[PDB]
């Protein structure tokens, strides 16, 4: 929350689920990275 | 160097010999003497300029009334036949027949869509209609993203069918009717007569964006005008594609505005400001739209939120009532995602009364708080819209005028007043057309007053197209001279009818694309702006003329002669002539109609032939076969009568017009026999002119070709195998030069153009033509033009028989007012001939002008085709540049410097001719050059849109509008 918390405004119409805008959400990605299904997304997102 | 008087001989000899072979060649006496021979073959009749234009105003008021007429007949038939609906929701067994726009034409498509069942027309081919139509019933567009078939489409397509009877009945009463249209508030729209649309779904590659709610005559019959402020949030949370969404929703909304409308943007992140250069409303006209468009989608979000600082700021500038308003409804547009705060004390400070309507837009995909801004919405009078996405900006930025129109349901007859919208380009491919417009109203238990609920919103708007074409018939030009014209403005500024009136869109700045970034198959939207032009925009603005606009404006009928600068057709040359002014209003609607009459154009020639035989041999002498006995002759393709129309190639338009003339008698039972009897008078009199004098000498040394134009429509060139060289217009009054001879008092030479394909420099010659006039019974009139084309060969040993061929000590040259080259000495000017002399000698022509020899003003043409550059064809602001002589002296002398340098130059004019004479040092001598001085369209941005409006045009919006009733229940949001 604190690194990609907010960051994610991106102006393309490409919609991010796995984001970090609030706890909840952090949650959510934090335990699909966890898990490791499809957490290079969230990373390629996170570097974007 | 020679001294004035030696070459004040050597100018008097050239100006004698060529006035002389001018004189002696066209024939100007023996053309003078035969129209003064004769006079008892035709009448001078007054052109009374006040009654004229009286007349022309009662048969446009008596045009427009009638169109107004099939417009209430409408109207009322739809009230009353949707007050009889039943809504019923099974379609299925029930079909609705009707014939759907933009389909496939072929019979064995099989569509069998449920509820709905197909029209397969016949599509005859009509007139007045350039298209193919069908009479028998009326066709129907849906937007392609609205579904047809659903609940809403079914039932309005059930109780529209209605209307086909009273389109019927409407065509029946005036033939000349043009389409005729019912604006669904659904989406819907049906016209007569059928026709299929101009861009199918998806049968070819391109597909339509029409929603007949964006039209601008819609939207003027729907509500009243605006004085809306853009409030735009540009705080940090908006960053991303909620922002991006806002642009295009604000771009799309400005879309929606017209030139009786006043906007402006605004934008707030813990402090509001203006988002452009305007600072107040602006009356949203092309240009300022597009100024607040660009200024627009150039926001960034950073910041805090802060919505009392920015209502405090729209308020403020809707409080001004300093500058030009529409004054009559106040609305608040505001674009945000969500908010904690909804700023009651701002509302409560300045909007107590509630005057101002808010209107509130969520935009994008967030999980902020909504209720605020809903709040504010059905708080202040307003609605609530949501915009998820691109897909939903077309639909949610146009539904505020549902609200806009309450109160104009709620006034009820009073409401029903006919409006009249912009020149603007019809979408089915008619032209420059007008629409007359009138809302339907949703009158349902009206007896009972029961619901009283959706009959708040109108069920659509009536609509009628005029073709400009149609006036322009009502306000005829024959009989005038080819420098009188008709004219009508606006009570906005912009003309209705003008000379310098085109199809073609108004352009706005300098077109830039990005080729880069097209994919091919994407059908980019083209146009929906109107054609507003302003009066001062379509002639060169003067004093007198911004005097004469205002006053016309406002209702008043006056007369004006003054002395005005007249640009040639073509945008080259500039003369001085006298003009008179008549203007009425039309008391009908708000258009003004004005007259411009010069002097010796009050008196025109009325043939008066009335034996068969006469008639029978000039008849005859307009004919291919003794094209070399008369010479090659060219016929004006004019509406004598319907039977014969003008195709654009004049040879078989002349085979047509003599088989005519020669199958039935001239009798005329449906044809104008006033052109007709004019035409062969003046072919009559060219020919006598051709057979008596020009063919007494075959062939002449120093004459390439010899030419009369006259009135009525007849051109005659004396050499056949000139007659090919011949590339003007055959319609005598859209020829320059005879214009320009008819302004000049004196004989007048034409450049050749330059740069050109075909033979239009050696093989045709300069041409100089003299205006004839006659005195019939004290009376000027100024019927015919006649002129040569010199050859240039002969002109140049004229002139070098100092100035001595590829001289390398002296330059000697002639030239025309407006800087064109037409005779040269070093034999290399010679072969770029007809050139500015500012692209072949900039120093000497920038130093002409600095010594007011010569003279020089620009103007904007604002309809012109432009090459999009980096940042086919598109439309853009050229700036035009045209120089005349200003000083009546006709020697001058001097010395020009350029880096240390001294050239001694005498420019001399020649008397009884629009020529000049230059003899300069080489420039050679001194290897100076600045910079050219190019006289051609150059593609311009200006002028500055916010600096004219700190001052802007004379206007007067209208005065009757409809806002704030208190019946009006605004429980919605
Ligand atoms: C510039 O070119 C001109 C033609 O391109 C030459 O013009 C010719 O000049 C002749 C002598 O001045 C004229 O002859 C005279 O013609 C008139 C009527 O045409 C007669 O009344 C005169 O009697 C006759 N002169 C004599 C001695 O008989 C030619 O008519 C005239 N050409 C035309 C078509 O009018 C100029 O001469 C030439 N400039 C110079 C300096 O030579
Ligand atoms: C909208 O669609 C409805 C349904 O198709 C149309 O209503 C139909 O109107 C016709 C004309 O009156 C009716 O025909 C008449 O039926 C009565 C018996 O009901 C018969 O006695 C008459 O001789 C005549 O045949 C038809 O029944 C009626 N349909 C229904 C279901 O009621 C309506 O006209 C359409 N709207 C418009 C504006 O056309
Ligand atoms: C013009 O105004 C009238 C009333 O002022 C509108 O009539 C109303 O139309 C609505 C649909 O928009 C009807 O609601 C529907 O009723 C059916 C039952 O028949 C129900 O099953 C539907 O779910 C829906 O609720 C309403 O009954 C009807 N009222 C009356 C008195 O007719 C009319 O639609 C307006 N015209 C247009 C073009 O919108
Ligand atoms: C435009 O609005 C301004 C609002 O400030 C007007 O200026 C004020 O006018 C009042 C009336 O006399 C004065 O008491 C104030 O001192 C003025 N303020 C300023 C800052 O000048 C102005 O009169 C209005 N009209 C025009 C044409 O500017
Ligand atoms: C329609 O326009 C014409 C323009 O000529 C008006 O005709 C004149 O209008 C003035 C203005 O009051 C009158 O003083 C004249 O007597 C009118 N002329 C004639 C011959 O009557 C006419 O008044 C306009 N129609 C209306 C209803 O105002
Ligand atoms: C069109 O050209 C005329 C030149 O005749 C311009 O009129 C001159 O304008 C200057 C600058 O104001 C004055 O000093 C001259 O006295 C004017 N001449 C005359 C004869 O009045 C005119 O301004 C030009 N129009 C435009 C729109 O540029
Ligand atoms: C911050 C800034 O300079 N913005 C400007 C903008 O106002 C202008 O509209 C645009 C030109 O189209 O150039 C940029
Ligand atoms: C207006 O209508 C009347 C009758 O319908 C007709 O006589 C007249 O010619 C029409 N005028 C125009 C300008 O169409
Ligand atoms: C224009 O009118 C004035 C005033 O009558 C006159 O002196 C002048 O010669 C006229 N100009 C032309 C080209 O007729
Ligand atoms: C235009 O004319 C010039 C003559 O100065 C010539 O050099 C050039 O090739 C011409 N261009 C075109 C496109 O005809
Ligand atoms: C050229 O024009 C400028 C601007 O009017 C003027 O100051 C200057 O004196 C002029 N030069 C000559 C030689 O006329
Ligand atoms: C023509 O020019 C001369 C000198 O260049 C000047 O004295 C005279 O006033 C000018 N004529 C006008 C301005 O009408
Ligand atoms: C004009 O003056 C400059 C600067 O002194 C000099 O370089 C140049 O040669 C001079 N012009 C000529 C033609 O000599
Ligand atoms: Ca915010």
């Amino acid at each position: 929350m604190q690194l990609f918390g907010g960051r994610y405004d991106f102006e393309d119409t490409e919609v991010r689920r796995s984001n970090f805008d609030n706890f909840p959400q952090a949650l959510i990605s934090v335990f699909q990275v966890l898990t490791g299904e499809d957490w290079n997304s969230v990373m390629y997102n996170g570097i974007m | 160097f020679p001294s004035a008087v030696t070459i004040k001989s050597w100018v008097d000899k050239m100006q004698e010999d060529l006035v002389t072979l001018a004189k002696t060649a066209s024939g100007v006496h023996q053309l003078v003497d035969i129209y003064e021979k004769y006079q008892d073959l035709y009448t001078v009749e007054p052109n009374n300029a006040r009654q004229l234009v009286e007349i022309a105003a009662r048969d446009i008021e008596k045009l427009l009334s009638n169109r107004s007429k099939a417009l209430v007949r409408l109207a009322l038939e739809a009230e009353k036949v949707q007050a009889a609906h039943q809504w019923r929701e099974d379609f299925a067994s029930n079909e609705v027949v009707y014939y759907n726009a933009k389909d496939d034409l072929d019979p064995e498509k099989n569509d069998s869509e449920p509820g709905s069942q197909r029209i397969k027309p016949v599509f005859i081919d009509d007139a007045n209609f350039r298209r193919q139509v069908s009479y028998q019933h009326a066709a129907v567009h849906i937007p392609t993203d609205i579904y047809e078939g659903s609940t809403i489409v079914l039932n309005e397509l059930n109780w529209t069918s209605a209307l086909d009877d009273v389109f019927k009945k409407n065509r029946e009463e005036d033939p000349s009717l043009l389409w005729q249209v019912f604006g669904s508030a659904t989406g819907l729209a049906r016209y007569y007569p059928a026709s299929p649309w101009v861009d199918n779904s998806r049968t070819p590659n391109k597909i339509d964006l029409y929603d007949v709610r964006r039209r601008p005559w819609y939207i003027q019959g729907a509500a009243s005008p605006k004085d809306m402020l853009i409030l735009v949030d540009v705080s940090g949370s908006v960053s991303g594609l909620t922002l991006k969404l806002i642009r295009t929703s604000v771009s799309e909304m400005l879309e929606t505005l017209s030139d009786d409308d006043f906007v402006n943007v605004a934008s707030f992140n813990s402090n509001a400001q203006d988002v452009s250069c305007f600072q107040h409303l602006v009356q949203a006209n092309v240009r300022n739209k597009k100024v607040l468009k660009d200024a627009v989608n150039n926001i960034t979000a950073k910041g805090i939120t802060d919505y009392k600082k920015g209502f405090s700021f729209a308020f403020e500038q809707l409080l001004n009532y300093n500058v030009s308003r529409a004054n009559c409804n106040k609305i608040i547009m505001l674009f945000t995602d969500g908010g904690e705060e909804r700023a009651q004390e701002i509302f409560a400070k300045y909007n107590k009364d509630k005057k101002v309507r808010v209107f509130t837009f969520s935009v994008g995909q967030h999980n902020y708080d909504r209720g605020p801004i809903q709040w504010m919405a059905c708080e202040n009078k307003g609605y609530y819209y949501e915009i998820p996405s691109i897909g939903a900006i077309r639909i949610n930025t146009q539904e505020y005028l549902d609200v806009l129109g309450r109160p104009m349901v709620l006034a009820g007859d009073k409401a029903k007043q006919v409006q009249w919208t912009n020149v603007y380009l019809d979408a089915l491919e008619l032209g420059l057309v007008i629409t007359g417009t009138l809302p339907v109203f949703n009158i349902t238990g009206q007896f009972e007053n029961k619901t009283n609920l959706k009959n708040q919103l109108i069920l659509g708007v009536m609509g009628v197209d005029v073709s400009l074409e149609d006036i322009k018939r009502l306000t005829p030009r024959f009989t005038l001279c080819p420098n009188g014209y008709y004219f009508a403005i606006d009570p906005n500024g912009y003309v209705l009818l003008h000379p310098n009136l085109q199809p073609k869109p108004i352009g706005v700045g300098i077109p830039t694309i990005n080729l880069r970034k097209r994919r091919p198959n994407v059908q980019n939207p083209k146009s929906q702006e109107p054609v507003t032009l302003d009066f001062l925009d379509a002639e060169l603005e003067n004093d007198i003329k911004v005097e004469i606009r205002n006053k016309m404006i406002d209702g008043e009928s006056g007369e004006k002669t003054f002395r005005t600068l007249v640009k040639s057709q073509d945008e080259r040359y500039i003369d001085k002539g006298n003009r008179t002014y008549t203007w009425t209003p039309v008391n009908g609607t708000d258009y003004s109609l004005a007259l411009v009459l010069p002097t010796y154009s009050f008196y025109y020639i009325k043939a008066k032939i009335e034996e068969t035989i006469t008639q029978a041999r000039y008849s005859e002498t307009l004919k291919p076969d003794n094209f070399e006995e008369s010479g090659y002759t060219f016929l004006a393709p004019r509406d004598y009568c319907s039977d014969l129309k003008p195709s654009d190639n004049n040879t078989e338009f002349l085979l047509n017009f003599n088989e005519f003339i020669d199958r039935k008698t001239p009798n005329n039972p449906s044809c104008n026999t006033d052109l007709i009897n004019r035409v062969l008078l003046d072919a009559g009199f060219t020919n006598e002119l051709v057979q008596n004098y020009w063919s007494k000498q075959k062939n002449i040394k120093g004459v390439k070709a010899r030419f009369v134009v006259t009135d009525g429509g007849i051109t005659r060139v004396y050499p056949k195998e000139a007659g090919e060289n011949w590339q003007e217009n055959p319609e005598t009054y859209e020829d320059s030069f005879y214009k320009r001879s008819l302004d000049n008092d004196n004989y007048v030479f034409t450049a050749p153009y330059f740069n050109k394909s075909g033979p239009g420099a050696y093989e045709s010659g300069i041409m100089v033509s003299k205006a004839v006039e006659i005195y019939i019974q004290g009376k000027l009139l100024k019927p015919a033009v006649v002129g040569i084309k010199i050859d240039v060969n002969s002109w140049i040993e004229n002139f070098t028989k100092d100035c001595k061929r590829n001289s390398d000590v002296m330059d000697c040259v002639i030239l025309d007012d407006g800087g064109f080259l037409l005779m040269a000495n070093h034999d290399d000017y010679t072969n770029q001939i007809g050139r500015f002399f500012g692209e072949i000698d900039p120093s000497l022509m920038r130093h002409l002008v600095n010594i007011s020899v010569y003279a020089f003003n620009k103007s904007y043409d604002y309809q012109s085709v432009c090459e999009p550059g980096a940042a086919s064809k598109q439309s853009c602001i050229t700036e035009q540049t045209q120089y005349f002589f200003d000083n009546d002296s006709k020697s001058f002398s001097g010395v020009l410097d350029c880096g240390n340098c001294s050239r001694i130059f005498h420019v001399e004019k020649l008397m009884n001719t629009n020529l000049i004479f230059i003899m300069v040092e080489s420039k050679g001598t001194c290897p100076c050059d600045t910079r050219l001085l190019i006289q051609a369209e150059q593609t311009s941005d200006g002028p500055d849109p916010c600096d004219m409006v700190k001052q802007p045009r004379y206007r007067k919006g209208p005065d009757v509008c409809f806002d704030n009733n208190v019946l009006e229940d605004y429980t919605d949001c």
